[PDB]
């Protein structure tokens, strides 16, 4: 047997393959592909700064309530990236999580403790032969209180980890490997810094070329208590300083 | 220690001294002794260098 | 694949090389059979225009209806299986009710979508139980919220549309909706709208024959849902007749 | 989807057997040697260390010799990644026994607790058994001196003397050949183990990392459990290496 | 629990799998008999397969449910004691017997025991993800009247008395030599109840005192099983007694 | 095979010393080099061939 | 939000007599990270390559080397999430020794503690186990230890251990290059050069995390004193 | 299917298939694809762009469980008969 | 051919049982005998019931 273990059991359940890993759990990694969505966050020192796509494919969508920016708290925020089904439902737990925290434990929320949480969880649906490996990815911006302006991203896999660049989406490997020649020709990050690293990896990756009404960018600024969408404003004004920019 | 850059060298440095007192058994046989010593595949290419 | 007796349709915690799910995939086709069900946003209420399937000779009015009311203010119009949808009615239904309860205001279409699209959300990711076999849309109108219009698919998602089509003829009925404006519209003008569409999509291998239900929630009925007058329904009817000559 | 990936190793077969304590009946003789001997002053185990480098911490007392209470020892053939589980809920079980009727507890009474459990898992749940089976030395009250052996099922029999794992047959066969039901003192009956042992493993002169020994000695009408330590083995290797010396002769 | 896999699923030739798998396995070997006398019942197994180096006086085989019920059980293969099986539905008949006397002033009755396996079989049966124990018992007691009986269960849980009765290896060939043997006298008199027991265990293999064990039953007094020594002693008297009639 | 793998590797030292009879110090260096394809062995915990 | 769970036989075993599941296990802590574990006898050192490739990870919070609690910790090698659940968990059980006891839990009785979820994870059905091996380091009772603890659920003691890629190397280099009787000094350094054994090349101070375990507790070391450690070693 | 139609009345009794017969699938080592080729084969010359030809079908499966959609339906299987454990 | 053996037991012992069943009995030849079947192995888990 060859192209794929159909005599034996291995996607179709989860349990270890004779070549170690599952073929399952590498395969949620290409369930996010399908999204369409391909999501850029630069770390910076004003703000942490997530880029994704406003787009809406019709007259008949909402755009005054669709968004893949998600506010899972005041502090933190987050996007999804994949499937958009997987995607509402890790919201909706996250957010109930949060204000359980808030309320018990006392503790503010950083960046790591919803992550780390959310990370857990995400290993039970791996383990469990019931339930799938994640459809969606989680990036995750919010001030850690300690470090600063942080973006986490955590696997579908159950793995949380921290980042100072990351990129998810259908060009996952592509963007992280453009963003990281940025990081090594390093820029000495101001406020509109962060913004315009994040939008010139995705513009370039993706081939389209947005414009402000196209991409939605998040922030959660060290005056903002609250995450905040910085609109069309903030973005034409950064846009034409990076056809200027090389 | 033979699994080792660092034994070859004293190995070398030895052969080189008793060459020039003219104990010539002493120089031969330690030269052989350093390459042996040599031959592991921890030794960085320089090492094998000087060693010829 | 579709005959097999391990995964694949069997489970819907596999995953292709692709990523695919496919008992999801086979639940979204179901929806598709039946004839189409529309809900229109206006910017104060929602119009409904209903297919009610005529299976029998020996009718009476209500039979195997697709519109229920989850709350006082919300009406859920549903396409695809029936069987499907009368357990997604009464899992609705409850959340709202106990909001209502609780919060003592009108539920939010926003939270209320969440919570369904979870539960539906929750069998897709499962192997253990199938999913829904229909698609249904929930339409509002508050003026603690205003007007609102979600859709939640056999998949679990829920987005909001200001104007959407479940069933059969939605591709071709969406068509008509991005030619009519529709966010800015009495909702006494969108009826005749929604009754036109229908009209004109149906034929006689969707479904064998149909009896026209078209609901209000908007300023006409002063936030209630409603079945629409026996005077509107007919005018409205008339209005498709005279465009399907 | 769920039936026709279960096996159906929870069946029974029309011969009698569960196939599941059947190939847990396997794990067993892979591994090493287990044996204890029975004697009249007290009573010991042998089994086989197989932790041998010349970097080693001994954070445990052993890996294979296991005091379960303060009265019973037991030793090991099979994995030890069943038996680290196990070994916990043996000493449960032996030590709130020990709670309530505050005497030493039967080896018989201490393998059947188990056995529900064993068998719980082979017949149903599809569950995999447990990949030891462990030999239980004590005294208790009622008998006296006692061996107890257990299986991947539960199924119990008293032994006198008895070995399970690798050469399994030869060990047992051998010692049923010298010594045939209790003939031997507490002395002789260290000598016998560390024999056997020296035969069925691959060392043919064994050292105290090779083998440990254990020994459960009923004095001053308490049992005293105490697993012997390195020096005390050299002593019992050099009596049975001698002895084999004059065999030849 | 979690598991609910089938194991048993009726067939359509009016059976349950299980119990006749179990059923062939008390024909294939371990031959345990039973007479039943006038003052006293004797059960006897022949096997423990002793060796000349195993232990005899902890090993029972022959297990005491309560002081006047006993059983003695069978059904062997490759794995060939089933023991673990039996000592299951021996502790919960243990105190199912305990159980019964304190509610209820009559000594527990074997007909009671008896019906309590024909519902353990079932039991197991109807639960999903479960299965029927291969023991067939031979159930020895006393009931309120103590008059002796024996009786005998199946694996599929149905139960009928019998004055004498052998199960294992070749169940009808030992009961019908047997079958001559069992006369007025020979259960009048206690002591002739007892080589009974041992004169048919003898039929299949002959000699051994060890592998023969048997457990005797006196009143409502409390099970007495025998020393090997006492069989050995037996087992010679009965075979001059064999060449006495021929 | 690595026993053998000694006399082979030896014949290499002859001709780099350029001589004609296989010396002691051929030797020398030839067991330093095989046991570092036995060391390899180990590793793998398989076969070198292949 | 409707199940029973499935538990089926995958888990039980094969004709072979030996478990499908934990050989495959093993196969995955095989292609981790490498990881020594050495008890000097006057400390435990811990070390691991801290590189998930790529280094745009910020890791000065997040490591690979975490405390349990004041001076017990796992280093581990093999599967990242599998590991951040037992991380986790085995907190979670030191703290609850920590309300009975005052004193934190050793590494003998913590080991037991987690090969009991490695076990579940094997033993019943539609889970799988952990591919995770752990090296559980602490200095508590007047003796620093070292343990390991292997995915199965098996937990072996050993004084100087190597594990993930070349795991048999590393065992031989820690043989030859670290003797007994040595100091703590030592002990650290030797780590370094098994790590060197055991994937070899390039080293900065963001591809190796070190950390080093006493009484006074463990502590991951700062990218800087980790970088002085790297111009000492071949 | 062909030499059937052209002789006068022909009977095939397919006999026996029951893994010869099964629905279509392939694993990419050698698939499905040899015993699903006859059984599309028979599906192309029955329905056909012409009929069948003067030829009886005659079907023995112990497992219709695994027969394809296109052989269970009428036209070469009209009414379905159980012959099996009798009364 | 490590994949044949860890498969069901070895193609490769089959092959080795089925010439050591035609080797154990066969024509007058069962009598004399100077045809041997070797296997070379180093596992005990390929081992089947004749080995």
């Amino acid at each position: 047997m060859s192209r794929g273990s159909s005599a034996g059991f291995d996607r179709h359940i989860t349990i270890f393959s004779p070549e170690g890993r599952l073929y399952q759990v590498e395969y949620a990694f290409k369930a996010i592909n399908q999204g369409g969505l391909t999501s850029v966050a630069v770390r910076g020192k004003d703000c942490a700064v997530i880029v994704t796509q406003k787009k809406v494919p019709d007259k008949l969508l909402d755009s005054s309530t669709v968004t893949h920016l998600f506010k899972i708290t005041e502090n933190i925020g987050c996007v999804m990236t994949g499937m958009t089904a997987d995607s509402r439902s890790q919201v909706q737990r996250a957010r109930y999580e949060a204000a359980n925290w808030k309320y018990k434990y006392g503790y503010e929320i950083p960046v790591d403790m919803l992550c780390k949480r959310i990370a857990d969880i995400s290993q039970v649906y791996t383990q469990n032969a019931e339930m799938r490996p994640l459809g969606c990815c989680m990036i995750l911006i919010g001030i850690d209180e300690e470090q600063g302006p942080q973006v986490y991203k955590c696997d579908p896999a159950g793995y949380y980890c921290g980042f100072k660049a990351t990129a998810a989406g259908v060009k996952q490997t592509e963007s992280t490997s453009f963003l990281e020649k940025k990081v090594k020709k390093k820029f000495d990050w101001t406020f509109e810094q962060t913004v315009e690293t994040a939008i010139t990896c995705l513009s370039t990756v993706l081939s389209i070329d947005f414009k402000p009404s196209e991409i939605e960018v998040g922030v959660v600024t060290v005056e903002n208590p609250k995450f905040r969408i910085l609109t069309e404003a903030e973005i034409d004004a950064h846009l034409v300083a990076l056809a200027e920019r090389d | 220690m033979d699994d080792k850059a660092l034994l070859v060298e004293v190995q070398l440095l030895e052969s080189k001294t008793y060459h020039a007192l003219s104990n010539l058994p002493k120089a031969r046989a330690a030269l052989t002794s350093a390459r042996t010593t040599a031959n592991a595949i921890y030794c960085p290419p320089k090492l094998q260098a000087t060693l010829d | 694949m579709s005959s097999i007796g391990t995964g694949y349709d069997l489970s819907a915690s596999t995953f292709s090389p692709d990523g695919r799910v496919f008992q999801v995939e086979y639940a979204m086709k179901a929806v598709e059979n039946s004839s189409t069900a529309i809900g229109i946003r206006c910017k104060d209420g929602v119009v409904f225009g209903v297919e009610k399937l005529v299976l029998s000779k020996l009718y009476e009015e209500g039979s195997n209806k697709r519109l229920f009311n989850v709350d006082r203010h919300v009406g859920m119009a549903v396409a695809g299986l029936l069987a499907d949808a009368r357990s997604l009615a009464d899992i609705a239904r409850e959340e709202a009710s106990n909001f209502r309860s609780n919060f003592g205001y009108n539920i939010p279409l926003k939270h209320l979508a969440d919570r369904v699209a979870m539960y539906v959300h929750a069998y897709t990711l499962y192997s253990a139980v199938r999913p829904f076999g229909c698609s249904f849309m929930l339409g509002s109108y508050s003026v603690n919220d205003g007007a609102q219009l979600y859709m939640i698919d056999p998949s679990g998602v829920s987005y909001g549309y200001w104007g959407c089509a479940i069933g059969k003829a939605r591709q071709a009925a969406k068509t008509e909706i991005e030619k009519l404006q529709m966010k800015e519209m009495t909702c006494r003008d969108v009826v005749k709208e929604v009754a036109k569409i229908i009209y004109i999509v149906h034929d006689e291998v969707k479904d064998k024959a149909f009896e026209l239900e078209l609901s209000w929630v908007g300023e006409l009925t002063k936030g209630r849902h409603e079945i629409v007058p026996k005077d509107v329904r007919e005018e409205a009817e008339k209005y498709a007749k005279e465009s399907l000559k | 989807m769920s039936r026709r990936y279960d096996s159906r190793t929870t069946i029974f077969s029309p011969e009698g057997r569960l196939y599941q304590v059947e190939y847990a009946m396997e794990a067993i003789g892979h591994a090493g040697t287990c044996l204890g001997i029975l004697a009249n002053d007290g009573v010991l185990l042998a089994a086989e260390r197989r932790n041998i480098h010349k970097l080693l911490d001994e954070v445990f007392f052993s890996e294979k010799i296991y005091k379960l209470n303060e009265d019973m020892a037991c030793s090991v053939a099979g994995i030890t990644s069943d038996a680290n589980v196990l070994t916990n809920e043996l000493r449960l079980i032996a030590q709130r026994y020990l709670l309530q009727y505050q005497e030493p507890i039967p080896c018989e009474q201490l393998v059947t607790a188990l056995c529900d459990i064993k068998q719980a898992y082979t017949q149903f749940g599809g569950k995999r058994p447990f990949g030891v089976s462990l030999l239980y030395i004590g005294w208790d009250k009622h008998y006296g001196f006692q061996l107890y052996q257990s299986d991947p099922s539960g199924n119990y029999g008293g032994w006198k003397a008895t070995c399970i794992g690798n050469n399994s047959a030869a060990a047992v066969s051998m010692l049923k050949q010298d010594y045939k039901e209790g003939e031997m003192t507490l002395k002789s009956a260290l000598a016998l183990a560390v024999k056997v042992l020296n035969k069925t493993m691959d060392v043919s002169k064994l050292s105290a990392e090779k083998v440990e020994i254990a020994t459960l000695t009923r004095e001053n009408g308490k049992t005293v459990i105490r697993v012997l330590k390195q020096k005390e083995v050299e002593q019992l290797i050099k009596k049975h290496e001698e002895e084999e010396a004059k065999a030849e002769r | 629990m979690s598991y609910d896999r089938a194991i048993t699923v009726f067939s359509p030739d009016g059976h349950l799998f299980q119990v006749e798998y179990a059923q062939e396995a008390v024909k294939k070997g371990s031959t345990a008999v039973g007479v039943r006398g006038r003052d006293i019942v004797v059960l006897g197994v022949e096997k423990k397969s002793v060796a000349k180096l195993q232990d005899e006086r902890t090993v029972r085989k022959i297990c005491a449910l309560d002081d006047n019920v006993c059983m003695a059980f069978a059904v062997v293969a490759s794995v060939s004691g089933l023991t673990a099986d039996a000592r299951i539905v021996i502790n919960r008949a243990r105190v199912e017997c305990q159980s019964h006397r304190l509610t209820v002033g009559d000594p527990v009755t074997v007909e009671y025991i008896t019906r309590y396996i024909a519902s353990l079989k079932q039991r197991y049966t109807q639960s999903n993800g479960r299965r029927p124990f291969g023991i067939s018992a031979l159930i020895v007691g006393f009931d309120f009247d103590g008059t002796p009986r024996l009786y005998q269960t199946d694996p599929s849980g149905t139960y009928h008395a019998w004055k004498a009765n052998a199960i294992g290896r070749g169940a009808k060939s030992v009961r019908e030599f047997l079958e001559k043997n069992y006369t007025d006298d020979a259960i009048e008199t206690d002591d002739l109840t007892i080589k009974l027991v041992i004169k048919a265990l003898l039929e299949v293999v002959q000699s051994g005192g060890k592998n023969i064990e048997l457990a005797v039953m006196r009143r409502d007094q409390p099970l007495k099983i025998l020393s090997p020594e006492e069989i050995e002693k037996y087992v010679a008297e009965i075979e001059k007694e064999k060449e006495e009639n021929e | 095979a690595e026993v053998k793998g000694v006399c082979t590797e030896a014949g290499m030292y002859a001709l780099r010393e350029r001589r004609v009879h296989v010396t002691q110090e051929d030797f020398e260096m030839a067991v330093a080099k095989v046991m570092q394809k036995d060391s390899e062995k180990n590793m793998s915990i398989k076969k070198l061939w292949k | 939000m409707a199940e029973r769970g499935y538990s089926f036989s995958l888990t039980t075993f094969s004709p072979s007599g030996k478990l499908v599941q934990i050989e495959y296990a093993l196969a995955a802590v095989a292609g981790g990270a490498p990881s020594v574990g050495i008890k000097a006898a006057n400390g435990v050192v811990l070390a691991t390559e801290k590189k998930q490739k790529s280094i745009l990870y910020d890791e000065r919070s997040v490591h690979k080397v975490e405390p349990i609690t004041k001076h017990i910790g796992l280093v581990y090698s093999g599967m990242g999430p599998d590991y951040r659940v037992l991380v986790h968990r085995a907190r979670k059980l030191a703290q609850q020794y920590y309300l009975v006891y005052q004193e934190p839990i050793p590494t003998a009785q913590l080991v037991q503690r987690v090969a009991s979820v490695m076990q579940e994870y094997t033993q019943s059905g539609g889970v799988r186990p952990f591919g995770v091996s752990l090296l559980i380091c602490g200095w508590n009772e007047g003796r620093p230890y070292l343990f390991q603890s292997d995915p199965s659920g098996a937990y072996f003691a050993w004084k100087a251990t190597a594990m993930g890629k070349n795991y048999v190397n590393g065992k031989t280099f820690l043989e030859k290059r670290y003797n007994e009787d040595l100091e703590l000094e030592d002990a650290i350094h030797t780590a370094i050069l098994t790590l060197k054994e055991s994937f070899e090349g390039q080293m900065t101070e963001d591809n190796i995390e070190v950390g080093i375990c006493n009484e006074a507790g463990f502590r991951r070391l700062t990218p800087t004193e980790v970088r002085d450690y790297l111009a000492a070693i071949a | 299917f062909e030499m059937a139609r052209t002789k006068k009345a022909c009977l095939i009794f397919f006999d026996e298939i029951d893994a010869i017969g099964g629905a279509r699938f392939d694993d990419g080592a050698g698939g499905d694809n040899e015993v699903q080729r006859t059984m599309l084969e028979l599906i192309n010359q029955l329905d056909g762009f012409d009929p069948r030809g003067n030829i009886k079908v005659l079907m023995a499966t112990n497992r219709p469980d695994t027969l394809d959609p296109a052989l269970m339906r009428p036209g070469r299987l009209d009414r379905k008969i159980e012959f099996s454990l009798p009364d | 051919g490590s994949s044949r053996l860890e498969g069901g037991s070895g193609g490769d012992s089959e092959v080795q049982r089925t010439m050591l069943e035609l080797l154990n009995q066969l024509d007058g030849f069962e009598a004399t005998k100077n045809i041997k079947v070797i296997m070379a192995t180093n596992r005990i888990d390929i081992l089947d019931s004749a080995l």
